[PDB]
């Protein structure tokens, strides 16, 4: 049974998370091909396995920026999660090293883009769409959750799309492995919930109130919540008032308002019954669970190998490594 | 209109996790 599933996935994962890997591989043998996305969270470049052919999405982080930035415990925990966590729509890590100057992380390349891309470049998607895409993420969170783990940063720009046209999640900076409360301000202004806001120590729901903002976004093509600044958007986001676009379902939006429900005690996913509420939910009727965790489902939408077209251009910048070690002992475990 | 709202909101772009 679905209980039974993630019995075996905990094990697999307290095994994995004991046991983690260092320098599985080395930069000589990858030949980048194109810059796939950039900014301050560090680069990820398109790379060619020099051996087999093979591609791969490889993201590079400067350690002294790291440092600079103090992210070195969301570094090393993000790849500490990622090789110990296993389900079809989380990116894997593959390959890992660093060097005098920097990290990298070797994971599985998604050829089909940013969720992000595609929904600003088409509008907004459809109900049963927006519908194929929940329902993943609707898996995930029940597998992460099981774990206790909390994503904490569930948007359209962290969500990759495979050649079979399915999502995989990428970015667990944020994720953190808690049974209870926890009282970290982190995430993004729009997918905040109104508990974060509130500096309150809050627990895994408020990932489900995210789920709520992603599906609103992907049926409207705009966050319930927006605002020229993040304050700004604070504000709405804890008084809570949310309108729905003409085109939403009723099924639709009863789903959101109990999603995007400020009341813990009432927001779904939060209550006894747990994710049942919202696998169950009317919206979700036609939805075969079974059949999308086997990725049965023929994809709604489907955007040679190394093929970039999907990726937005960015300048191609040097790939420095300097003649020091820099920062030693604080990617030790790296 | 709600979206033109949103595009007057200026924040259409990729989002950054907050720093
Ligand atoms: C291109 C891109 C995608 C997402 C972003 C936003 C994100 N918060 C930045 N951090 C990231 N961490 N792992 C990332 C990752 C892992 C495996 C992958 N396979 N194919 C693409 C891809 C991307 S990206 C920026 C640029």
């Amino acid at each position: 049974s679905v209980k039974e599933f993630l019995a075996k996935a905990k094990e697999d994962f307290l095994k994995k998370w004991e046991s983690p890997a260092q320098n599985t591989a080395h930069l000589d043998q990858f030949e980048r091909i194109k810059t796939l996305g950039t900014g301050s969270f560090g680069r990820v470049m398109l790379v060619k396995h020099k051996e087999t052919g093979n591609h791969y999405a490889m993201k590079i982080l400067d350690k002294q920026k790291v440092v600079k930035l103090k992210q070195i415990e969301h570094t090393l925990n993000e790849k500490r999660i990622l090789q110990a966590v296993n389900f079809p729509f989380l990116v894997k890590l593959e390959f890992s090293f660093k060097d005098n100057s920097n990290l990298y992380m070797v994971m599985e390349y998604a050829p089909g883009g940013e969720m992000f891309s595609h929904l600003r470049r088409i509008g907004r998607f459809s109900e049963p769409h927006a519908r194929f895409y929940a329902a993943q993420i609707v898996l995930t969170f029940e597998y992460l959750h099981s774990l206790d783990l909390i994503y904490r940063d569930l948007k359209p720009e962290n969500l990759m799309i495979d050649q079979q046209g399915y999502i995989k999640v990428t970015d667990f900076g944020f994720a953190k492995r808690v049974k209870g409360r926890t009282w970290t301000l982190c995430g993004t202004p729009e997918y905040l919930a109104p508990e974060i806001i509130l500096s309150k120590g809050y627990n895994k729901a408020v990932d489900w109130w995210a789920l709520g903002v992603l599906i609103y976004e992907m049926a409207a093509g705009y966050p319930p919540f927006f605002a020229d600044q993040p304050i700004q958007i604070y504000e709405k986001i804890v008084s809570g008032k949310v309108r729905f676009p003409s085109h939403f379902s009723s099924d639709l939006k009863d789903l959101l308002r109990n999603l995007l429900q400020v009341d813990l005690t009432k927001r779904f996913g939060n209550l006894k019954n747990g994710v049942n509420d919202i696998k169950n939910h009317k919206w979700f009727a036609t939805t075969d669970w079974i059949a999308i965790y086997q990725r049965k489902v023929e994809a709604p939408f489907i955007p040679g190998p190394g093929d970039t077209s999907n990726f937005d251009d960015y300048e191609e910048e040097e790939i420095r490594v300097s003649i020091n070690e820099k920062c030693g002992k604080e990617f030790s475990e790296f | 209109t709600t979206y033109a709202d949103f595009i007057a909101s200026g924040r259409t772009g990729r989002r950054n996790a907050i720093h």
